[PDB]
């Protein structure tokens, strides 16, 4: 009778509703270290985001990126949480590292959602909160989903768009795969494009282009063409690829 | 005279142990408070003349 | 007026690891896995049937201001090989 | 959880602020080709992401072996570098350290008589950096033993407080070796983290990233 | 109000009262850099204190 | 808490014209850091005793250790040939040029600190 | 009293106010005062010898003698090479 009675109560001690229940004191944490594990399921992520909806004023920095993380890893939209999300962004600005804020704009920007008052405190928190070579230690393709969520948003903000632009480089994008870095270049080259700013970093997202232009259509040269004859005309020279010397 | 001792493993062991938190101790207590104390200072340095000129550029009282 | 009083109102400490230091230069010292500088390890019907005077040895019982330099505590066993 | 107050300006902090940015000037970053702006500040990121941490390696080391090597100065103490184990191990962990650095550079597994000469003259370095420190702690210690053994020798038989001149001059040569072995503490533990600077610098050299492509007048 | 606002002034920083009113403007300059000198020295002087 | 000039300015407008020039003593007073007053002289603390207790501890160990040797009373007057050093070292260092070299080596203390001009910061 | 109040203050004003260099007139003798300084330290060393020699002095040496011996023992204990021979006329010296 081991088997019945242990399989009886595995089946009752055991599953999805229960461990529901254990998740409900820390949600944060519970939902990002389920969701890193595979455990993405819409049924328990609504417990989790009701569960979590009365804590987020209070939640730190970490907390915030950890349910933010999460809740694009479900790809479970709640808008009166992810309203909560970004009051507490909002509200504690100075607090947030620009390494949780990408994180955080790149599941704002999965799911359309943005203020005028949360596209300005992250900018203003990337820009003077947080340290100039921190777009450096990025990853090419955070920057630019940060850049196009900014530029689908249509706000605009130079001070932004010059740290942002630091942080593209041959190191950069040379630590991203080919595929992924066709698509951090061309999302990167039309924000630029969209915002008409073309500092010099552009010069390692178009060349990032032109070292291996034959991964690109013939339609995506013809925009990278098109963005780099106007940063050609905006830094007044005329781009050339160098090679080893 | 002693030269060689019970344990060589011993005493190597307790010269990584010593430099091991020697170097966390460094790293993690003393460096953290040096380096803000002097970035502090270096940082003010570097930022005078275009901290001053920013500033006087955005005061409207003169 | 000064922040002198502040920092006087803090007594002496310890740096901030100093007892995972301590704790590992006694646990090398302490877990060796050999016996201790001049002993070893018998029989437990030996240390029974042993006395306390013939388990200890002269060698590991020197004299604290030796008169003789070679001058040892205790003389062990009178029993000799 | 809760860490201390530091006040600034502290004789710990000024000191340890020199010594560091002593042990950090052994090794400086090569100035670029470029000038260095926005555009080439992820390459001077990169550069100092590839140098490896001789700064607070070498700092370590200083600060590791003038604690004991001045241990072995305090009265009813010894030196733990005067032991052949201690000094020894941190000669050939730093001879590893070096060796490790340079393996990793060049992909992790290891390169007529000129091969077998170079190669043991550098793993010499590993009995050398620490054998020089070993002996160097054993040096004014077993002469200070001995010389300290006439100078008892000389009251013992002589009378206790009776030719004084003789136990004088054996005592002023004993202040004077106690001295000399100060300054060898001190400088021995300089010697070995210049040397450890010297060979970890030896395979801290990777090429600049650069740009790869310029917008020129 | 004027007395309020040099009040203010004069409590948060008591040096301003080194440089007399009417030889200010003719210590500024277009650039921060060409300012004349003849009061910097003795306000960044006087800014520390009585010690 | 609040910030200090935020302090000043709604104390300084509370004030009428009449009482203003007087209570500028007190507004000041209530801007001016705190301080810390010199507080209770406790003995040693805990941390202090297990410091002293542990190193005459280890004194007392190791001279019996030294003792216990077999050139022991060699051991015993190596003893008194660095507390001889350390006795010369307190009276041959200079100790406040030491403390002023010291400073030199950090450029935090090496120099004043030179930042924020008061003509660029001057408010009207 | 406190306990170390106290001695820290006596040791203050034993540290720097008293000096055995000006109140026992040594500027007469002496050139310097770091002249003092290391006379000072070698008469330290010397009276540490001599206090550490004096606390026991009919021991056998383990320090090598220069051929010599303290004052009457001549061929006692404490003038033996041989250790173990020391040692046993040691025992025999104690019985009285
Ligand atoms: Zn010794």
């Amino acid at each position: 009778p081991s088997q019945n009675l242990v399989s009886t109560f595995a089946n009752k001690v055991i599953v999805e509703e229960n461990l529901v229940n254990v998740a409900e004191i820390d949600v944060p944490f519970w939902s990002y270290w389920l969701s890193s594990a595979g455990f993405t399921s819409k049924d328990a992520f609504v417990k989790f985001a009701e569960a979590v909806k009365p804590k987020v004023a209070a939640l730190s920095t970490s907390d915030i990126t950890n349910l933010t993380v999460a809740f694009k890893r479900a790809n479970y939209y709640d808008k009166d949480l992810f309203t909560g999300i970004e009051a507490n962004v909002s509200a504690n600005f100075t607090k947030f590292e620009t390494e949780q804020l990408l994180q955080i704009v790149a599941t704002f920007d999965a799911f359309n959602h943005s203020s005028v008052a949360f596209l300005d405190d992250v900018a203003d928190s990337i820009t003077y909160c947080n340290h100039y070579l921190a777009p450096v230690r990025a990853g090419a393709d955070e920057l630019a989903t940060l850049l196009t969520y900014y530029a689908k948003n249509g706000h605009e903000r130079a001070d932004l768009l010059a740290t942002v632009a630091r942080g593209f480089s041959e190191v950069s994008l040379g630590k991203l795969s080919a595929a992924q870095r066709k698509d951090t270049v061309l999302s990167a080259l039309k924000a630029f494009q969209t915002f008409g700013f073309y500092p010099e970093s552009i010069e390692a997202v178009i060349g990032a282009a032109l070292v291996s232009p034959a991964e690109y259509s013939a339609e995506e040269l013809k925009e990278v063409e098109a963005v780099k004859v106007a940063a050609e005309n905006a830094l007044g020279g005329e781009f050339v690829l160098i090679q080893e010397g | 005279m002693k030269l060689l001792p019970e344990s060589l493993q011993q005493e190597a062991a307790t010269a990584a142990v010593v430099a091991s938190w020697v170097l966390w101790h460094l790293d993690t207590q003393l460096l953290p408070t040096i380096m803000r104390e002097h970035k502090l200072h270096a940082c003010w340095a570097a930022a005078a003349k275009r901290y001053n000129e920013k500033l006087f550029k955005l005061n409207p009282s003169y | 007026m000064s922040y002198s009083a502040y920092f006087a109102k803090a007594g002496f400490q310890f740096p901030a690891g100093l007892s995972a230091l301590v704790a590992g230069i006694v646990a090398l010292n302490v877990c060796t896995g050999r016996p201790t500088k001049g002993t070893k390890e018998i029989s437990n019907a030996e240390y029974n049937a042993t006395p306390i005077g013939y388990l200890q040895s002269p060698d590991q019982h020197p004299t604290a201001f030796p008169k003789v330099p070679g001058m040892k505590d205790v003389h062990g066993s009178p029993h000799h090989h | 959880s809760s860490v201390r107050d530091v006040k600034t300006g502290s004789l710990p902090t000024n000191f340890l602020t020199g010594v560091y940015r002593f042990w950090r000037s052994q090794n400086p970053a090569e100035k670029p080709h470029d000038p260095v702006n926005d555009r080439l500040l992820p390459a001077v990121v990169d550069a100092s992401d590839k140098r490896a941490s001789i700064g607070t390696w070498a700092t370590t080391f200083f600060c590791t072996i003038i604690s004991c090597n001045l241990l072995g100065l305090m009265p009813f103490n010894e030196a733990p570098t005067s032991g052949l184990g201690f000094a020894t191990g941190l000669g050939v962990s730093v001879w590893a350290t070096a060796t490790i650095l340079g393996l990793s550079k060049t992909g992790f597994k290891f390169p007529f008589i000129f091969v077998p000469l170079e190669t043991i003259s550098y793993t010499f370095r590993a009995v050398s950096l620490g054998v020089r420190l070993w002996v160097n702690m054993l040096a004014g210690h077993t002469l200070l033993h001995i010389l300290t053994g006439m100078a008892l020798a000389l009251p013992f038989s002589l009378g206790f407080f009776s030719m004084v001149p003789a136990t004088f001059g054996v005592c002023c040569l004993l202040s004077a070796l106690v001295g000399l072995e100060y300054l060898v503490a001190v400088l021995q533990s300089g010697v070995f983290s210049i040397l450890s600077t010297v060979y970890v610098g030896e395979f801290n050299h990777d090429k600049f990233i650069g740009p790869a492509a310029k917008i020129v007048k | 109000r004027l007395l309020k606002l040099w009040a203010k002034r004069l409590l948060v920083s008591p040096e301003l009262a080194i440089v007399p009113l009417n030889e200010f403007d003719a210590q500024l300059a277009s650039k921060f850099e060409g300012i004349s000198p003849k009061y910097q020295e003795l306000l960044s002087a006087v800014a520390q204190g009585n010690k | 808490e609040g910030n200090s000039v935020a302090g000043i300015i709604k104390s300084v407008n509370e004030t009428s014209g009449a009482n203003l020039l007087s209570s500028l003593k007190t507004i000041k007073a209530q801007a001016a850091p705190i301080y810390p007053a010199a507080a209770s002289s406790t003995g040693y603390s805990t941390q202090a005793k297990i410091a002293l207790f542990g190193a005459l501890s280890w004194i007392l160990y190791r001279a019996d250790g030294q003792s216990k040797a077999h050139e022991w009373i060699v051991d015993l007057n190596l003893n008194v040939l660095q507390a001889a050093w350390l006795i010369s070292f307190s009276s041959l260092i200079p100790f406040r040029a030491v403390y002023f070299a010291f400073r030199g080596m950090a450029p935090a203390t090496a120099s004043t600190l030179n930042g924020l001009k008061t003509f660029s910061s001057i408010s009207l | 009293m406190a306990v170390t109040s106290f001695l820290g203050k006596a040791f203050e004003k034993y540290f720097y106010d008293f000096s055995a260099y000006e109140q026992f007139g040594l500027n007469r003798f002496l050139s310097s005062k770091g002249q003092y300084v290391a006379l000072r330290h070698v008469g330290f060393v010397m009276v540490g010898v001599n206090v550490l020699l004096a606390a026991n002095f009919p021991f056998n040496p383990p320090f090598p003698t220069i051929g010599m011996c303290p004052a009457g023992w001549e061929g006692t204990w404490v003038c033996q090479a041989d250790k173990a021979k020391a040692l046993e006329m040691y025992k025999e010296w104690k019985k009285s």
